[PDB]
């Protein structure tokens, strides 16, 4: 689980003007559609794979 | 990766027909009227405000960060005062540069005491190209430039930390 | 003109500038030829002159007018010049953004 997340060194913040807004707004988008990517699954991987191991105990 | 900060056009042999010396109160420092470090700004002296013409040639192996400004008078007077033709421009070039600026004089709203305003430009030279400067007024030579060798992007981050 | 933005609110204000399709038409409407406007705030900053030329027909005119806007933060102020060609503002808005929604077309 932890081996396979790709860990580049990045930038993730960027700067943007008045007369900007809908890049601003698509950047964001982008975060957010990328973060609640990563946090479904995330904590539905978490979920499954605890269901799962402790069935293995079993 | 490196950040050179060199003198790209020396004050005093750079342009010794008109005036490299000027402040303003809104960048006073300690109290006395100042300007910033790594650019001059440059008005008539004796009357006289030249052609200016002036080439950088990148002989570094490295990009150079050159940056400049334009004066844009709140009126007039004060272009006059400074420069002694009203239809001002400067020039930039290099081998894939080019623009041409010219003030735009006007009445603005106060921000710090002035009334007036500089923008600020800049360009990248890659090396072995040339940027060619021309002005006949408001211009805000470069005076110091940054030779660079750019590393893997890493970003600005805003804290108090 | 200058507008105080006296409310604590963003101000929304629209202006234009006519381009004509022709000389006769500038001449007859402005009395210069060298016509500009100005409009500058603590931060903005644009000038703007006309562009005269003949242009196919949109509806039935030959000239046109250009919109500009700008938002004008509370405490600020606009400054409009002009020598020719101006749409003034007449109304504006003053406003208070909420969370972003969107531009929806639908004929429901
Ligand atoms: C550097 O930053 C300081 C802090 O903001 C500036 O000091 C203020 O200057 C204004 C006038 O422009 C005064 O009304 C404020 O009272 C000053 N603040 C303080 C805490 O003294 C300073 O002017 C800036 N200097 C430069 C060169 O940009
Ligand atoms: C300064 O002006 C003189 C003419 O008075 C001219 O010969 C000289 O080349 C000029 N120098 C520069 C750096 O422009």
């Amino acid at each position: 689980v932890i081996e396979k997340m790709n860990t580049q060194f990045t930038a993730v913040g960027k700067e943007f003007n008045k007369l900007e807004r809908r890049m601003e707004n698509l950047n964001k988008k982008v975060d957010d559609g990328f973060l609640d990517i990563w946090t479904y699954n995330a904590e539905l991987l978490v979920l499954l794979e605890n269901e799962r191991t402790l069935d293995f105990h079993d | 990766s490196s950040f050179e900060r060199f003198e790209i056009f020396p004050k005093e042999s750079s342009w010794p027909n008109h005036t490299v010396t000027g402040v303003s109160a809104s960048c006073s420092h300690n109290g006395k009227s100042s300007f910033y470090r790594n650019l001059l700004w440059l008005t008539g002296k004796n009357g006289l405000y030249p052609n200016l013409s002036k080439s950088y040639v990148n002989n570094k192996e490295k990009e150079v960060l050159v940056l400049w400004g334009v004066h844009h008078p709140p009126n007039i007077g004060n272009q006059r005062a400074l420069y002694h033709t009203e239809n001002a421009y400067v020039s930039v070039v290099s081998s894939h540069y080019s623009r041409r600026f010219t003030p735009e004089i006007a009445k603005r709203p106060k921000v710090r005491d002035q009334e007036g305003r500089i923008n600020y430009y800049w360009t990248l030279l890659e090396p072995g190209d040339t940027i060619i400067f021309e002005a006949n007024g408001n211009l805000i030579a470069p005076w110091y430039a940054f030779a660079l060798s750019r590393g893997f992007g890493s970003g600005i981050i805003t804290s108090n930390a």
